[PDB]
Order: C-alpha cells, then sequence, then structure tokens
RNA sequence: CAGCUUUACAGAUCAAUGGCGGAGGGAGGUCAACAUCAAGAACUGUGGGCGCCUAUAGAACUUAUAACGAACAUGGUUCUUGCCUUUUACCAGAACCAUCCGGGUGUUGUCUCCAUAGAAACAGGUAAAGCUGUAUUUUUU
RNA sequence: UAAGUGAUCUAGAAAG
C-alpha cells in the first residue's frame, strides 16, 4: 500500500498545507483521507495564485486535483517508517 | 496438574497458619509466634452481647 | 515443573525430592493416624525450611576438595565405589585407632564395625583419661553408618545378597540409623533426622504397600538417603570445628583458658 | 488450634493435644427443635392473648383528577380550573357531613 | 515468466567504491585462576550539559506466589518456651547473625579430541537461494 | 423431614 497515503492518514489531526493543480494553497486541520488522497480539512484558509486570502470552514479535496500536501515536521520523527 | 487443588496447602497459607497459631486440620502446627495475651478485660468490642453468630 | 520442560540444568541426586510431593499434597484418605502424623511432621519440616531462607556464600568459591587438589600431596584416580567405601572404612578405622593410641588409652578397642568398647574394666584414673567426648563418638557413629551402607553394597557385589535385598537393606539402614547405631546418643539433634526418616518410611511404605500386603522388602531408599546427606552437611562444619579442635589439642594442648562468670555457677 | 478451640500448643501440655469434637455439643445445639417442649408449654400457657383521613385522601384524589381533566381539555387559564376544583372540593365536603 | 540482493563460476582492463581484513580454528573436560551474583526493581560505562539532567548506548546471570537451590542441614548470640532441675546433649519459636553441601554467569588460562584457508565483489551472463508483480473518472495512456 | 467426618505432644547418652 502507498506509503505517502499512509503518511497523509497519520497526519490526520495536524495543521496540514495543501496546493492543487490550479495553484490555490490551503492550510488547516486535516480531518479525513482515503486510499486515493480524498482529503478533508477544518478551519481552513484559501489563497489563490494572486495572493488574496479567503477563510472557510469545511473543505473536501480530491486527490487527482491535489498537487502536494505539506505535513508538519513532527511526523518525520515517527513511527510508520521503521 | 490443577493448581487450584492447593487451596490452604500453600507455603504462604502454612506461614499464615503458623503466624495465627491456626492449624488447617490436615496441615502442620507450630509454636505460636506471639504469646496469646488474653487481656480483653470484657470490653465493649468483640463481646457476645454485641456480635452475631450466623 | 520437572516434565513440563524439555531442557534443563542437572540437579544432584541429593537435590531431587521424590517424597516431598506426596507430603505437600493433601493426604490420601483412609490412612492410619500414625501416617497422618508423619505427613504433618514432614510438612512442618518443609515449611520451616522454606520460611527461613539460608542464602548462601557470595564469596567462597574455594571448596575443600579444590584446595586439596591445588596441593602436590593429593593425586586423583578413578575407583569403584565399593572399593572407595572399603578404603574409607579402613582409613577411618585407622584414624580412630591412631588417635585413640595417641591419647594413650590403648585399652579401648575398636571393632572393625566401629563399635568402641573397653578391653578390661578400667580403673578410675584410666577411665578419666579415656573418656572420649561428643566429637570423637560422633565421628565413630558416622563411620559405622558408612560401613553399614558400604558393607551392604560389598555384600551385594559378592554373591551374598540380591539387588532387591541390597536395596531393602540400605532402606532399613537409613530408616533405622536410630536403632542400628548410636549417633543420637552423642548428638541428639540427629533425633530430628531420625524422626524425618521414620515419617518417610511411614509415607513411603503406605504408598508402596497399597494393594500389596504388609512385609519386608520395600526398597526406595532415596528420600531417606537424601535426608541423611543433608544431616551430614550440618555435621561437616561441626565435626571440622570439633574433631579438628581435638586433633589440634592432641598436637598442641591449650595454655591459659579463661572461665566465664555468665555461668549460673560461680557467679555469686 | 482449629476453630478457636484446640489447645494453643502441643508442648508443655504434657499430652497429645488431640481434639475429638464432642457429641454432647450436638445435643446442646439441637433441643430448640426437640427445651423446645418447654418453650411450647410456655407459649400454650400465654397463648390466648382513620376514616376522616381516608375521606381527606379521597377528596385529594378527586381534586387531582379534576386538575388532570382541566389540563387535558381547555384550561390554560388558572381561574377556571381553580374555580371548578374549588367547587368539587365544596361538594366533597358537603358529602362528608 | 520479469526485477534487485547474496553464494557457486570462468577469463578479464582493473580504476572506482564498498564490504570478511592488521585477516589463522572448532568441539568439548564431574579441569583451574579471577570477577560478579539480594538492590532505590534494584544494572554498567561514554561524553556532553554543568553530586545531578540530556542523548548515546549497551546488558551475561539471577528473581514475584519473589529469588543464585524448584534443594535443604548445622552452628553462634540474646529473648521467650519445654523436658527439667547441674551442665553438656536437648524441646520449639523469635530476632539478628554465621558455617556449611551446592549453583550459576562472564573473562582468561589451561587439559583432551578433531582440523589447516590469506584474500573474494565490478561489465554482465550460467546455476541456486531471499522478497515483489500479474489503456474507458483519483496517479502511468 | 435432620444425629454419629476428621485435629493424636513425646521418643536418649556422657559426665556430675
Ligand atoms: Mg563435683
Amino acid at each position: 500500500n502507498g506509503i505517502p497515503v499512509k503518511l497523509l492518514n497519520e497526519a490526520q489531526g495536524h495543521i496540514v498545507s495543501l496546493e492543487l493543480t490550479t495553484g490555490a494553497t490551503y492550510r488547516g486541520k486535516l480531518v479525513e483521507s482515503e486510499d486515493s488522497m480524498n482529503v478533508q480539512l477544518r478551519d481552513v484558509i484559501a489563497t489563490e495564485p494572486q495572493g488574496a486570502v479567503t477563510h472557510m470552514d469545511q473543505i473536501f479535496v480530491r486527490g487527482s486535483q491535489i498537487k502536494f500536501i505539506v505535513v508538519p515536521d513532527l511526523l518525520k520523527n515517527a513511527p510508520l517508517f521503521k | 496438574t490443577d493448581k487450584n487443588y492447593y487451596y490452604l496447602f500453600d507455603k504462604k497459607s502454612f506461614f499464615n497458619g503458623k503466624a495465627l497459631n491456626n492449624a488447617i486440620p490436615g496441615g502442620p502446627k507450630f509454636e505460636p509466634l506471639y504469646p496469646r495475651e488474653e487481656e480483653e478485660d470484657y470490653n465493649e468490642f468483640n463481646s457476645i452481647d454485641r456480635v452475631i453468630f450466623r | 515443573f520437572p516434565f513440563n520442560r524439555t531442557k534443563g540444568k542437572m540437579v544432584r541426586a541429593q537435590d531431587v525430592a521424590l517424597a516431598k510431593k506426596w507430603f505437600l499434597q493433601h493426604p490420601d484418605e483412609e490412612y492410619p493416624v500414625k501416617v497422618k502424623v508423619s505427613y504433618q511432621k514432614l510438612l512442618k519440616n518443609y515449611v520451616l525450611n522454606e520460611l527461613h531462607p539460608t542464602l548462601p556464600t557470595n564469596h567462597n568459591k574455594t571448596k575443600l576438595l579444590k584446595s586439596l587438589k591445588n596441593t602436590k600431596y593429593f593425586q586423583q584416580t578413578t575407583i569403584d565405589w565399593v572399593e572407595a567405601g572399603l578404603q574409607l572404612c579402613r582409613q577411618g578405622h585407622n584414624m580412630l585407632n591412631l588417635l585413640i593410641h595417641r591419647k594413650g588409652l590403648t585399652y579401648l578397642h575398636l571393632d572393625y564395625n566401629f563399635n568402641l568398647k573397653p578391653t578390661k574394666t578400667l580403673t578410675t584414673k584410666e577411665r578419666k583419661k579415656s573418656r572420649l567426648g561428643n566429637s570423637f563418638h560422633l565421628m565413630r557413629e558416622l563411620l559405622k553408618m558408612m560401613k553399614l551402607i558400604v558393607d551392604t553394597h560389598v555384600q551385594f557385589r559378592l554373591g551374598n545378597v540380591d539387588a532387591f535385598q541390597l536395596a531393602d537393606g540400605i532402606h532399613y539402614i537409613l530408616n533405622h540409623i536410630g536403632q542400628l547405631t548410636g549417633i543420637y546418643r552423642y548428638k541428639y539433634k540427629v533425633m530430628h533426622q531420625i524422626r524425618a526418616c521414620k515419617d518417610l518410611k511411614h509415607i513411603i511404605y503406605y504408598k508402596f504397600n497399597k494393594n500389596l500386603g504388609k512385609g519386608p522388602g520395600c526398597g526406595f531408599w532415596q528420600p531417606a538417603w537424601r535426608v541423611w546427606l543433608n544431616f551430614l552437611r550440618g555435621t561437616i562444619p561441626l565435626l571440622e570445628r570439633y574433631i579438628g579442635n581435638l586433633i589440634t589439642r592432641q598436637f598442641e594442648g591449650r595454655s591459659n583458658e579463661i572461665v566465664k562468670t555468665t555461668t549460673k555457677q560461680r557467679l555469686d | 488450634s482449629y476453630n478457636g478451640i484446640g489447645l494453643k500448643s502441643a508442648k508443655g501440655s504434657s499430652t497429645s493435644g488431640h481434639v475429638q469434637r464432642s457429641l454432647a455439643s450436638n445435643n446442646r445445639r439441637r433441643p430448640q427443635g426437640s427445651q423446645q417442649q418447654r418453650q411450647q408449654r410456655q407459649n400454650a400457657i400465654k397463648k390466648a392473648s382513620i376514616e376522616t383521613h381516608m375521606e381527606k385522601r379521597e377528596i385529594e384524589v378527586q381534586v387531582s383528577e379534576l386538575r388532570d381533566r382541566l389540563e387535558e381539555e381547555e384550561t390554560l387559564s388558572e381561574e377556571q380550573i381553580d374555580k371548578k376544583c374549588e367547587a368539587l372540593r365544596a361538594k366533597l365536603t358537603n358529602e362528608w357531613q
């Protein structure tokens, strides 16, 4: 099974960042993920390529359109790796 | 092979008996650790006026 | 424990206990009173041992034999056990005679069975000279016991007595130490040992003669033997202080002893 | 010692310290069934030897019922129910002298 | 039937880098010497932070109805007991203590019985062992 | 209508 997916799952709870193919970055508490990176977040900001920020409550995001997901540095320490 | 068989035939049980000057009838008996200082003096505690004997 | 596993450290034949288990168990019902009493006694003996844990020497690696080996004066062979026993009997006998002769009393004659007794009737001075004490007598008793077990094995070796018979003889010796030869006279804590042996006999015989009837021919000397071995352990020390002391005296006999007023007598 | 009864210690005693439980003990225990006779005799010898409140309770019950009825069917206002209840009470009083 | 890691293989240029390297025994003795095995559940060092924290690590053995013993003796001392009346020799309990018969573990050293090679991986094959695999919406059609 | 199960100390030798 996908180790990045696993990592993402683990990160559940944390304040993750999230950019799409469109280039619109989000940053907030990760709620839920799946095998395909079907992310959900809570209490999340949303900045476009221009730079104008927009706050929002509950966002769901589809893994296909997701570019990359930034997790906090805490999960580097442990423990799903080895 | 049943461990529960040794109920009140444990070493611990024996020790307790010895301490309390109380023979489990099957098992051994010893000189009491402590001399039975019979000096209750008919107190209001542990009296036969007070306790029940069911 | 014993069979649960399929690997282990080896215990000494001494350090196995085959009687123990029975007495630990609740006694089998419809036994006589005496047997029950014996069982109880055994339990008590066990329990006391358990209770007071005698934790052994941290320091002392140097056992007696090792030290001896480290000298040039001992050398070592492999010997038949009966032969060894015989040697012990002879050597022991020699020792007791030699010591006795040194003491001057040549009129107390040792049997080769170790029963010491006097040749004539001793005059009073002679008697005074020649009263051996609790050390020497104990040693003699021990030697006698050894001879008895060794003697039985010798007999067995010779065509004189069957293997079963030999076993039975051994068992008898170990139980009857008390009657067979006075140790108890000289050291009356051997009485405990004797009692233990008796108890074992009572237990063992009742186990062994269940469907089978009353009679002589019960072997199974092991627990009795073990008991005697353990008794001997205690003695080793006591005898080494006692017998050793005596021999020291014989070579170099005390200068200025100090009496002690903690005695009831002489205090006032 | 077993059930508080055995001789404390075997030593000193100058005896086995053996303890048969007695069969007089049983006898002593038992005659409340079989002393019993005496008790029976004794027994034989000494063998031969509000409405207003209720009404009030009833009234209370009636009142409660009335209240319930009022609650059920058109009595959001208190005055009506209270009035009716009062009337009922009066009636009850009349009935009981 | 693909892929990579290791042995068994030729003949290599042999750099490159690894890993087995000052590359050299094994099995055992009723064989030793030493260390160490009852303590804050308890181990030992290492530096660093400054007798104590924080990372490193190491750790053989013995322990939870608590112990080196699935085993059980004997002493000595007090105190209390018992047989007793003098003591030893004893009764049986207690508290401290010791002695003893044993036990491991580790390190050496020996004694015995069997034995003897100082260099192989890379380009990839030949053969065998370890694991993975079996285009129509979220990964590569 | 229901009795009657079990608790069992010891234990000798010297000198005086
Ligand atoms: Mg005198």
